[PDB]
RNA sequence: AGGUUCGUGGUAGGAGAGCGUUCUAAGGGCGGUGAAGUCAGACCGGAAGGACUGGUGGAGCGCUUAGAAGUGAGAAUGCCG
RNA sequence: GAAAGUUAUAAAUGAAGCGGUCUGGAAAGGCCCGCCAAAGACGGUAACAGCCCGGUAGUUGAAAUGGCUUUCCCUCCAGAGUGGAUCCUGAGUACGACGGAACACGUGAAAUUCCGUCGGAAUCCGGGAGGACCAUCUCCCAAGGCUAAAUACUCCCUAGUGACCGAUAGUGAACCAGUACCGUGAGGGAAAGGUGAAAAGCACCCCGGAAGGGGAGUGAAACAGUUCCUGAAACCGUGUGCCUACAAGUAGUUAGAGCCCGUUAAUGGGUGAUAGCGUGCCUUUUGUAGAAUGAACCGGCGAGUUACGAUUUGUUGCAAGGUUAAGCGGAAAAAGCGGAGCCGUAGCGAAAGCGAGUCUGAAUAGGGCGCAUAAGUAACAGGUCGUAGACCCGAAACCAGGUGAUC
């Protein structure tokens, strides 16, 4: 029996054209360019989902370094002292303390100075 | 069984393979044919015995023999099969046909001598091998030729 | 239509009791002064079709040589 | 075995059936294969489409091979053209096939025994009607509590059963030799006359 | 069914399990208190995909188990509009 | 040439619910009750009808013409033996030489048949064939003619069927289709279906020359108004929430303030100043963002299929056995019948032949192939192969019948 191709092609193409909403010009209207746009967006998201962690770690390190320079310490010396004393606070929480509770950051820096000189 | 719950035997039916329906199935663009050859063309390929110009194997070895017009082939009956008969029975080619152990007689019935017999029987057939005759008179029976 | 038997190779091969194919040696026609007696003795026997050629000529002798 | 009963609903005694026919352990896979075989041989298979060699027209090359700027084309009825011919499509063809005789006999035995294993088989001593009358047959069917699709097997006399039951929807009458795997499977209950039981048993 | 260990980049290519479309058979269904189609949504599944609600539409269409194929398009200086 | 019968070409009769109630423009639908049925096929009727209509099952019917069958009429007709003296039984033929053709058979050891040219018999004490040819045997009488049935096909007619299509499909043609159009001519050859149940197809008023609109009216619906069911995408516009005139952009993704909303309610939606990263898709290539190829965009159509054989894997039935083909039977069924045949149970040898062995060979030797060491067959399904266009599109060219000197 003949199987004419109705209702199945448009249903599939409209999903992609809806996924490409918000793009410039014909990239949100025409199927052929919207398909390429959607594939490229998926690939970009996949790669940036790995680069995001790298970016945030860089930001935390920069903030910790800036806060530690005010206590006559480098970032390198502070991290070495914290590792030598036995403190296992990651960069995220150290950066949080630096941004807000700076008193606690200064206490931790005192601990690192004590362990480093020792 | 009810027609709304038919289930054929598992492993007896399989799904056909269709080539050229997208790259996700592994048989997409080129459809299992490769790239740009003679074997990749519609209706392509060479003869069954072709070797690309090298002389075919059958053409570098000689022919041998002839065919006899008067060739004779016999239906073969062995001794072990012949043990299925109550002894003291005159075994005949027509009886061998009627019992169903010989389907068609080709040019006569010839009996061979592998296996063993233990029954006193009288057997007539077109031809006998030497050892078959020896075995038949060994058990006490008699052989006669038709 | 049923497929035809290759008549040329139906005059050269033989089907043995295990389904293999048996052939004849092929240097035995007209230059017997140029080959030794050992070679001629060994060329007058029969050989068997190897696996590589069998893979190629099954279909074309499929019905009794 | 079973209980013979009269066509008015009253019990008529007892009847025993051969165990080599109605008592075997049914082979379901064989029944399924035979059902598929019998259903596949009922279809006409009359269908046909036109290739590019049967569509009217063609022959002339639409335009030159080179220099015109258009694609290379060779006929007006090529498969990719609008009014062109179909590539493969359907073709007149038979679908019937048939499987070994002993398999079919085993299948009929198995499906005929499966009815008894589920108490879906009714044996009655006789079944006759003076004149064709669908009202009488409907009253009969109501009396013997069937209330579903049924198949009636009558052997030799039957007076006129086919006429007096031709109008009911899920009711079929066969003359005790036309018994089939597919026909038995199609209907729910199986009413079989006593005289038909001997014929069915002796045939198989 | 539960564990231990070793694995899980991939072109040509080999093997396996599936989604969806049209028709047929049986069972069971819904529909002028609104079917198919179409439009919009921030829902569900590992993918192909599947629901629910609302607008238009105004008469047919699903589901389960099997079977048969004119079986799924983004490209051919492809054909027609 | 009659008589009778039957059949084909018009037709007649033909059972049973206006049942109550709900929704609705309308009931054939839902609920509750009944009835007919040798009639529950199909179609229509304001939505899906066995009981409203045409009808259907069954039973009847023919003035006229055609067809078929029996009977009568009419017409025409010798067939058995016993004898062999003599006579008859297809002449420029049967064959042969030369040159071709048909026979599965390509001149070959080439029988058999036919054609053209030459030569050219016997005739019952005779002649021909049995794959050159001779002898024996067996079968048969050429050179004259006729012959039904079993077989092939379907422009048509009557009755039906489809796991066939449904307006780019199915005939080129569902519509005034071989038409319009193209060509000197032969010739080539399209596009184009749908208001509504019923025209009830918009009286009348207003703007305008008209077309076309806004009310009013018919209608269930006019956002159904004479390409009129549904009405997608490209494409063209009107309004508005967020952003935008110091900014080097395969146009996105990740981080992210501000502003505006409020969902299939869940670590929600829209827009996004600013920052990091980032050279489209396909083909062909050692290698392509490629300044190599293809695509203006959207929609529809567009490519491994079927028939018959071979081989291999899976499933099922039987098992040293397995299985029928054509055909009879029948409902385009299912049994039953049909054992002709095919594969397997024994191999070796070129062959005579021998045979669990056989061949080579002087051989009881050695060696090759086999047995010891044994499971096949029928059907279905998947993979691959062969013959067919064989996976889809594309040449320049070749041959055959015709149409052209209005240039
Ligand atoms: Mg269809
Ligand atoms: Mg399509
Ligand atoms: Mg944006
Ligand atoms: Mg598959
Ligand atoms: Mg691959
Ligand atoms: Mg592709
Ligand atoms: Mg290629
Ligand atoms: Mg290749
Ligand atoms: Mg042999
Ligand atoms: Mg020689
Ligand atoms: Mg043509
Ligand atoms: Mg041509
Ligand atoms: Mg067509
Ligand atoms: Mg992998
Ligand atoms: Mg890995
Ligand atoms: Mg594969
Ligand atoms: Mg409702
Ligand atoms: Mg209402
Ligand atoms: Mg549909
Ligand atoms: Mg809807
Ligand atoms: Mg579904
Ligand atoms: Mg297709
Ligand atoms: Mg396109
Ligand atoms: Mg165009
Ligand atoms: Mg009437
Ligand atoms: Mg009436
Ligand atoms: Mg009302
Ligand atoms: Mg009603
Ligand atoms: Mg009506
Ligand atoms: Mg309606
Ligand atoms: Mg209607
Ligand atoms: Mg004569
Ligand atoms: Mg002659
Ligand atoms: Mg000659
Ligand atoms: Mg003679
Ligand atoms: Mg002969
Ligand atoms: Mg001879
Ligand atoms: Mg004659
Ligand atoms: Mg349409
Ligand atoms: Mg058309
Ligand atoms: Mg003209
Ligand atoms: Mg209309
Ligand atoms: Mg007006
Ligand atoms: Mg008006
Ligand atoms: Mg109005
Ligand atoms: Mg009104
Ligand atoms: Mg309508
Ligand atoms: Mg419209
Ligand atoms: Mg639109
Ligand atoms: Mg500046
Ligand atoms: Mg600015
Ligand atoms: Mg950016
Ligand atoms: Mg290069
Ligand atoms: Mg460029
Ligand atoms: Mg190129
Ligand atoms: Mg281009
Ligand atoms: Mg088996
Ligand atoms: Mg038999
Ligand atoms: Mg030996
Ligand atoms: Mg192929
Ligand atoms: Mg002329």
């Amino acid at each position: 029996p003949r199987v004419k191709g109705g209702t199945v092609t448009r249903k599939r193409r409209k999903k992609i054209v809806k996924l490409a909403k918000g793009y410039y010009g014909s990239k949100h209207l025409l199927f052929k360019v919207a398909n390429q746009a959607v594939m490229k967006s998926y690939q970009y998201a996949y790669r940036d989902r790995r680069q995001k962690k790298r970016d945030f770690r860089r930001l935390w390190i920069a903030r910790i370094n800036a806060a530690a320079r005010m206590q006559d310490l480098s970032y390198s010396k502070l991290m070495h002292g914290l590792k030598l004393a036995g403190i296992d606070i990651n960069r995220k929480m150290l950066a949080d303390l630096a941004v807000n509770d700076i008193a606690s950051f200064n206490t931790l820096a005192d601990s690192a100075k004590k362990a480093l000189a020792k | 069984m009810k027609l709304h719950e038919l289930k054929p035997s598992e492993g007896s039916r399989k799904e056909r393979n269709r080539v050229g329906r997208g790259t996700g199935s592994g048989n997409g663009k080129t459809s299992g044919r490769g790239h740009k050859g003679q074997k990749a063309r519609s209706g392509g390929g060479v003869r069954l015995g072709f070797e690309g110009g090298q002389l075919p194997l059958f053409r570098r070895i000689p022919k041998r023999g002839f065919t006899n017009i008067n060739r004779k082939e016999f239906a073969i009956v062995n001794l072990d099969v012949l043990n299925r008969f109550e002894d003291g029975t005159e075994v005949t080619p027509e009886l061998l046909i009627e019992t169903g152990i010989i389907r068609n007689e080709k040019s006569g019935i010839k009996i061979l001598s592998d296996g063993n017999i233990e029954k006193k029987l009288t057997v007539k057939a077109n031809k006998f091998s030497a050892a078959a005759k020896e075995a038949i008179e060994a058990a006490g029976g008699k052989t006669e030729v038709i | 239509p049923k497929m035809k038997t290759h008549r040329g190779s139906a005059k050269r091969f033989k089907r043995t009791g295990s389904g293999k194919l048996k052939r004849r040696h092929g240097f035995t026609s007209h230059m017997f002064a140029n080959k030794s007696q050992k070679q001629k003795r060994k060329l007058r026997k029969s050989a068997m079709v190897s696996a590589g050629d069998f893979k190629r000529i099954r279909q074309m002798v499929a019905k009794m040589k | 075995k079973l209980s013979l009963l009269k066509q008015d609903g009253t019990n008529a005694g007892e009847i025993t059936l051969n165990d080599t026919v109605f008592g075997i352990e049914p082979n379901e896979k064989v029944v399924v294969d035979v059902i598929l075989s019998q259903r596949a041989s009922l279809r006409q298979g009359t269908h046909k489409v036109k290739n590019r060699s049967e569509v009217r027209g063609g022959g002339r090359k639409p335009w030159r091979q080179k220099g015109t700027g258009r694609a290379r084309q060779g006929s007006i009825r090529s498969p990719q053209w609008r009014g062109g011919g179909v590539v493969f499509g359907p073709t007149p063809r038979s679908y019937a096939y048939k499987l070994p005789k002993k398999v079919r006999r085993l299948a009929i035995k198995s499906i005929l025994s499966s009815k008894v294993n589920e108490e879906k088989l009714v044996v009655l001593e006789g079944l006759t009607f003076d004149a064709p009358k669908t009202k009488e047959f409907a009253a009969f069917l109501k009396n013997i509590s069937v209330d579903t699709k049924a198949l009636i097997v009558v052997a030799g006399e039957s007076e006129n059963v086919e006429l007096s039951a031709r109008n009911l929807q899920g009711i079929t009458v066969i003359p005790a030799e036309s018994i089939s795997v597919l026909e038995v499977a199609k209907h729910d209950k199986l009413i079989i006359t006593k005289a038909a039981v001997e014929k069915v048993e002796e045939v198989l």
